[PDB]
């Protein structure tokens, strides 16, 4: 199961 | 023995193409089991190896939802880098991530990884301490400081240690027939002759899972790292793998050199001789 | 920024004339992704050639396999043809059966 992304560059 | 599960995201820009494009494919040791394909007709997380087709409904519509998520907030990450490295809208980039956890012969957790690149070169990775960064330039220190006030690394690592670990597990528990057993290499020795006075030893591996495996000449029992050629291991496309080694040899030396193949599927190491028929 | 592909052009079995077998096209090590490959089959392209999802390499270089179904013969001469932003013409790699 993927990662969420958490954040921006 | 010991295991890993890894995701690998690359999000292009195409100025005058298109959108941008994401792709992301997830791997558990060397076996390939989902991929998301922004290009795609109706993009959707799809299977892609057996074990995985066993997930309900919402693993397939969560995993589709997180990808349309994650491929949108790259759209964005591509843009940023454009300000941070001065970049005109006109040119393609590539932003790529790869993240995931290894697992020691215990099955514990023994490392985790999260790194990030942009057009080809180190950005941002997680250390290994799982709570700081090392970032490989200065636009990405700008993201570094972002990334630490917003607490990005404790998140990463609560996935790292937990989530991935659990799912990576359980993958290996419902693909353990084809996960767990090793295929060990298929092996001979050809011969090629040059000319009339030297020739070419090759030594074959064949049919062989996971990937790692070491093949290496001898010449009276010395090895020959230096007249060694090796391919890089290959990929049959039945989720085995292939890889040789050759050696120029001068005609009548012939047995004198033996290939020795280390592969985890193999009791012992093998030790090979050219076998004329 | 630019780095060239290497490429590796083999069939998935040991070749024998006469016996259906998979023929296969691995480019690597390439920077950025963007990348064209052919199979030909005496020089012309082969129809229905399918390939693996874009992945890369803990050193960030891209890699991808390319695939058909085949026969070998005698009388067939089997290539793999290569396009990459390195590259100022196609490079074509033969298929050499002892490789």
């Amino acid at each position: 199961q993927a990662s969420q992304d958490v954040k921006n560059w | 023995g010991s295991h890993s599960m890894r995701y690998f995201y690359t999000a292009m820009s195409r100025p005058g193409r298109g959108e941008p494009r994401f792709i992301a494919v997830g791997y558990v040791d060397d076996t390939q089991f989902v991929r998301f394909d922004s290009d795609a007709a109706s993009p959707r997380t799809e299977p892609r190896a057996p074990w995985i087709e066993q997930e309900g409904p919402e693993y397939w519509d969560g995993e589709t939802r997180n990808m349309k998520a994650s491929a949108q907030t790259y759209r964005e990450n591509l843009r940023i880098a454009l300000r941070y490295y001065n970049q005109s809208e006109a040119g393609s980039h590539i932003i790529q991530r790869m993240y995931g956890c290894d697992l020691g012969p215990d099955g514990r957790l023994l490392r985790g990884h999260d790194q990030s690149a942009y057009d080809g070169k180190d950005y941002i990775a997680l250390n290994e301490d799982l709570s700081s960064w090392t970032a490989a330039d200065t636009a990405a220190q700008i993201t570094q400081r972002k990334w630490e006030a917003a607490r990005v690394a404790e998140q990463l690592r609560a996935y790292l240690e937990g989530l991935c670990v659990e799912w990576l597990r359980r993958y290996l528990e419902n693909g353990k027939e084809t996960l767990q057993r090793a295929d060990p290499p298929k092996t001979h020795v050809t011969h090629h002759p040059i000319s009339d006075h030297e020739a070419t030893l090759r030594c074959w591996a064949l049919g062989f899972y996971p990937a790692e495996i070491t093949l290496t000449w001898q010449r009276d029992g010395e090895d020959q790292t230096q007249d060694t050629e090796l391919v890089e291991t290959r990929p049959a496309g039945d989720r085995t793998f292939q890889k040789w080694a050759a050696v120029v040899v001068p005609s009548g030396e012939e047995q004198r050199y033996t290939c020795h193949v280390q592969h985890e599927g193999l009791p012992k190491p093998l030790t090979l001789r050219w076998e004329p028929h | 920024i630019q780095r060239t592909p290497k490429i590796q052009v083999y069939s998935r079995h040991p070749a024998e004339n006469g016996k259906s077998n998979f023929l296969n096209c691995y480019v690597s090590g390439f920077h950025p992704s963007d990348i064209e490959v052919d199979l030909l089959k005496n020089g012309e392209r082969i129809e229905k050639v399918e390939h693996s999802d874009l992945s890369f390499s803990k050193d960030w270089s891209f890699y991808l396999l390319y695939y058909t179904e085949f026969t070998p013969t005698e009388k067939d001469e089997y290539a793999c043809r290569v396009n990459h932003v390195t590259l100022s013409q196609p490079k074509i790699v033969k298929w050499d059966r002892d490789m």
